[PDB]
């Protein structure tokens, strides 16, 4: 594997981006990085944290060099083009949204109504019973005088 | 001053994942032409040329398991052939993506794609294969989504991310996600001596 | 293109002036703001391009022009299409200029 092949392939593939400004480039390489910091990549969660911030490193250094260009960064939102997910995609997610939205109101529902059913009648007795109380405090700080 | 074109062709046995990761591939680059199969492997320079397109991306399939990827220059330069193993397609709920089709894409790659030269070769025709000119027909103007590249354990990894805002910025995971590896380089677009082999 | 938008309804943008953002990123302007006697001219003498379709460049409707209606109606009808090509051209035999042996 000589090195010799791959670098004269480079040598025609390389284009001169450092003579064009960033724009043309739109790439950041997120070097400095080994990526070795990576804690059990096989856990399946510390993986995708360390995509995240060499995402954001790139992120920020993309924003940084397009606010030194004149290419307008943020989307103003009044521009409707068609989206990579079709409104018929976005529906359905937003549909999978609620239904978890729902399963949770109905555990919560469901961890709520059997003990208010069970306390009922003890919760009349008590009410019955602090309401009594109090109107026999009241008459006694009547009688009191 | 920057300017590229991107060949997709699929072979027979494609299937439906396989098939949805194409097109949704083919809608995040707006630059890329589509074919509607090959049999057979030297002929698909001629289609690129039928195009004067710049690029050519073919999926290969010796199985309908196993996804295999081909990036290289129809006209003369070096081909890589990539033994995709996790696959996911663009239609998965889990990600909430409102990215603009074909809009400028942001790359973001380690160092260990400047550790090698042929890490550097990748790293060049990823940028220039996935990056679509300023120009391009079918781009978009603003800036919505980005594309992260992570190479650990010699094979390297696909993730895309949309960008999002407040009343400074936040990010959500957007677009397929699949881990590719290195198999075989060769010095011509589908033919020549084999450069170099893991 | 010119416009950067896709196979959207244009039902959007019907409240704003402009329609979409071109390459670059700078607001197109509405043209289209025409006057009711021209609309309604135009509503019961439709155009001869009239197609009913707006354009994606303007709120306009996306006339054909004559051309193109006259190629339209000749492959409609069986009519040339590809003109200045003789239809009878001469049966050249290049085979039968050669002889066996």
């Amino acid at each position: 594997n000589n090195t010799k092949a791959m670098k004269h392939a480079l040598e025609r593939v390389q284009l001169p981006w450092k003579k064009h400004s960033f724009q043309e480039h739109q790439s950041v390489t997120s070097e400095t990085n080994t990526d070795e910091h990576i804690k059990d990549i096989y856990d399946d969660t510390e993986r995708e944290l360390a995509f995240y911030k060499q995402s954001l490193d790139a992120v920020l250094v993309a924003r940084d060099e397009l606010k030194r260009l004149k290419v307008p960064f943020k989307r103003p939102l009044d521009y409707f083009a068609e989206m990579v997910k079709s409104d018929e995609h976005m529906d359905k997610i937003k549909g999978k949204l609620i239904e978890e939205a729902s399963d949770k109101k109905a555990r919560e529902e469901a961890r709520r109504q059997r003990q208010l059913k069970k306390f009922g009648k003890q919760v009349q007795n008590a009410t019955l019973q602090k309401r009594q109380l109090e109107k026999r405090e009241t008459l006694e700080k009547i009688k009191s005088l | 001053m920057n300017k590229q074109r991107t060949l997709l062709i699929s072979s027979r046995g494609v299937n439906y994942r396989h098939r949805h990761l194409i097109q949704d591939l083919s809608g995040l680059l707006p630059h890329s032409r589509k074919e509607p199969k090959l049999d057979t492997l030297q002929q698909l320079n001629e289609i690129a040329e039928l195009y004067n397109c710049n690029n050519v991306l073919f999926f290969e399939a010796r199985k309908h398991q196993d996804l295999y990827l081909w990036l290289s220059k129809p006209p003369n330069g070096p081909t890589i052939k990539f033994y995709i193993q996790n696959l996911h397609t663009m239609d998965e709920l889990n990600f909430t993506g409102n990215c603009l089709k074909g809009s400028r894409p942001v790359l973001s790659f380690d160092q260990r794609f400047e550790s090698s030269p042929h890490y550097q070769l990748i790293k060049e025709l990823l940028v220039h294969n996935f990056g679509v000119p300023p120009n391009a027909r079918k781009s978009k103007p603003f800036i919505d989504h980005v594309m992260s590249f992570s190479i650990v354990d010699d094979k390297i990894w696909v993730r895309t991310y949309e960008i999002s805002h407040s009343t400074d910025i936040s990010l959500v995971e957007i677009g397929p996600r699949f881990v590719m590896t290195v198999i075989l380089i060769l010095e011509g677009s589908f033919g020549g001596p084999k450069i170099y082999e893991n | 293109t010119q416009n950067t938008i896709g196979n959207i309804p244009l039902s959007a943008y019907d409240e704003m002036p402009h329609i979409g953002y071109d390459i670059n990123g700078k607001r197109i302007m509405r043209p289209a703001k025409g006057s009711a006697l021209d609309q309604l001219l135009d509503s019961i003498e439709l155009p001869e391009g009239w197609t009913g379709l707006l354009d994606k460049n303007s709120g306009s409707s996306l006339n054909l022009t004559k051309e193109e209606l006259e190629l339209i109606s000749k492959i409609q009808r069986n009519e040339q299409t590809d003109d200045s090509i003789n239809p009878y051209e001469p049966l050249i035999d290049w085979f039968t200029r050669h002889e066996e042996v």
